[PDB]
C-alpha cells in the first residue's frame, strides 16, 4: 500500500508516489478531449486550463486531468491509494469538499488528505514556522505559517506569476522584430524565458550595463534557424515581479508583499518570518532572485533585522516533495480522512 | 501531543536525501 501525491497547479500537474524524492509525472494541466502532452501537440479542439489562480474551476476537466494522472501517468488502480491532494492558499470550503466528494465517489480511494501548497514547501526545507513565497505559472502568494498553522490574515495573492512573464517576454521580444503570436509560439517563448531570463541584482545599474555594450546579450536558436538575441529583455521580463506596472498592475512587487504579508503578523513572530523566508514554486527559479530578495526585503526591514532567504535547487517540485515527506511520515498516518469516514459522515468531514 | 510529534519529525525528517531516489 504505497500513497500517492498529486500537486494540481494552474499550469503543471506533478504526481508521484509519496517516499520518492521528486514527481515521476510533471505534464501540462490542459484538457483539450484530450489531456496534457497529447492535448498540445494535437493543438489544431481548444485547450482549457481547469485551475486558474491556483482554484479549480472546472470540474469535469478537472476529472479529467486526475484520470489521466492516475491511469495514463502513474499506471496505478487509485482504489488501492491513499492519495494526499494540495489546495491554494485561500481554497474555499466548497472546493475542498466537492476535490473530496470526487476522490472517494468518482476514484473510490481508501484514503485521501489535502495539504495547503506552501505548508508543503515549507516542510520541505525541515521547516514548521516562517513565510514562503510560492510564485508558479498562474499565481503568487505569501503565505506566513506558525507551526503549520497558515495565518489566515495576513495571507496575499498576487495575479502576477510565469504564464504573464511569459506573455511579456512575446510583447517585449517584439522590440527586436521578432514576432511570437501562437499558441505553440508562446511554448517557444516560455522556454526562451526559461533559459535565458535572470533577476538583476540592481534594475537601474543593469539597463545601463545593457545599454552601454552588448555584454550581456544571449541567443536562443529555434528549429528552423531562426537565432533569436535578446539583452536587456533577459532582465526586464522577471524585472516585472518587482515591478507589476511594467504589466499594468498596481500591485506592490514581491518583495513588498512579503514585507506587507509579514506586517499583518504578530510582532513577536516577525523575527523568524525574516529568518526563513522560502522561496517555492517554477517562477521563483530566476538566476539572481534569491539576491535580489534579501537586497529588497533588507532596504524594507528595520536595520538590525537578520533577513534570510532559502531558495532550494528544487523548488520547482517542493511542494509535491513536502507532500511525499509528509505522506511517508508514520506520525501522519493517523491523518488521512479513510474512506470509512467519508462513508459515514460524507465530504464535509474534510474540515475535521 | 499529536502535533509536537509530527512537528518533530518534519524538523528531523532530513528532506529530499532521505527519500527514494527516482
Ligand atoms: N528555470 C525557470 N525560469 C523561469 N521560470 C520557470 C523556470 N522553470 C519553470 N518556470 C516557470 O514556472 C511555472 C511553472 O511552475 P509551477 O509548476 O510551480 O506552477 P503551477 O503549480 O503550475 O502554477 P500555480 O502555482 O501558479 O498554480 C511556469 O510559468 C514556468 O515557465
Ligand atoms: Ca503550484
Ligand atoms: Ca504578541
Ligand atoms: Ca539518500
Amino acid at each position: 500500500t504505497t500513497a500517492l501525491v498529486c500537486d494540481n497547479g494552474s499550469g503543471l500537474v506533478k504526481a508521484g508516489f509519496a517516499g520518492d524524492d521528486a514527481p515521476r509525472a510533471v505534464f501540462p494541466s490542459i484538457v483539450g478531449s484530450y489531456v496534457g502532452d497529447e492535448a498540445q501537440s494535437k493543438r489544431g479542439l481548444t485547450l482549457k486550463y481547469p485551475i486558474e489562480h491556483g482554484i479549480i474551476t472546472n470540474w469535469d476537466d478537472m476529472e479529467k486531468i486526475w484520470h489521466h494522472t492516475f491511469y495514463n501517468e502513474l499506471r496505478v488502480a487509485p482504489e488501492e491509494h491513499p492519495t494526499l491532494l494540495t489546495e491554494a492558499p485561500l481554497n474555499p470550503k466548497a472546493n475542498r469538499e466537492k476535490m473530496t466528494q470526487i476522490m472517494f465517489e468518482t476514484f473510490n480511494v481508501p484514503a485521501m488528505y489535502v495539504a495547503i501548497q506552501a505548508v508543503l514547501s515549507l516542510y520541505a526545507s525541515g521547516r514548521t514556522t516562517g513565510i514562503v513565497l510560492d510564485s508558479g505559472d498562474g499565481v503568487t502568494h505569501n503565505v506566513p505559517i506558525y507551526e503549520g498553522y497558515a495565518l489566515p490574515h495576513a495571507i496575499m495573492r498576487l495575479d502576477l506569476a510565469g504564464r504573464d512573464l511569459t506573455d511579456y517576454l512575446m510583447k517585449i521580444l517584439t522590440e527586436r522584430g521578432y514576432s511570437f503570436v501562437t499558441t505553440a509560439e508562446r511554448e517557444i517563448v516560455r522556454d526562451i524565458k526559461e533559459k535565458l531570463c535572470y533577476v538583476a541584482l540592481d534594475f537601474e545599474n543593469e539597463m545601463a550595463t545593457a545599454a552601454s555594450s552588448s555584454s550581456l546579450e544571449k541567443s536562443y536558436e529555434l528549429p528552423d534557424g531562426q537565432v533569436i538575441t535578446i539583452g536587456n529583455e533577459r532582465f526586464r521580463c522577471p524585472e516585472t515581479l518587482f515591478q507589476p506596472s511594467f504589466i499594468g498592475m498596481e500591485s506592490a512587487g514581491i518583495h513588498e508583499t512579503t514585507y506587507n504579508s509579514i506586517m499583518k503578523c504578530d510582532i513577536d513572530i516577525r523575527k523568524d518570518l525574516y529568518a526563513n523566508n522560502v522561496m517555492s514554486g517554477g517562477t521563483t527559479m530566476y538566476p539572481g532572485i534569491a539576491d535580489r530578495m534579501q537586497k529588497e526585503i533588507t532596504a524594507l526591514a528595520p536595520s538590525t533585522m537578520k533577513i534570510k532567504i532559502i531558495a532550494p535547487p528544487e523548488r520547482k517540485y517542493s511542494v509535491w516533495i513536502g507532500g511525499s515527506i509528509l505522506a511517508s511520515l508514520s506520525t501522519f498516518q493517523q491523518m488521512w480522512i479513510t474512506k470509512q469516514e467519508y462513508d459515514e459522515a460524507g465530504p464535509s468531514i474534510v474540515h475535521r | 501531543s499529536l502535533h509536537s510529534a509530527l512537528l518533530e519529525a518534519i524538523h528531523s525528517s532530513g528532506g529530499r536525501e532521505k527519500l527514494r531516489k527516482v
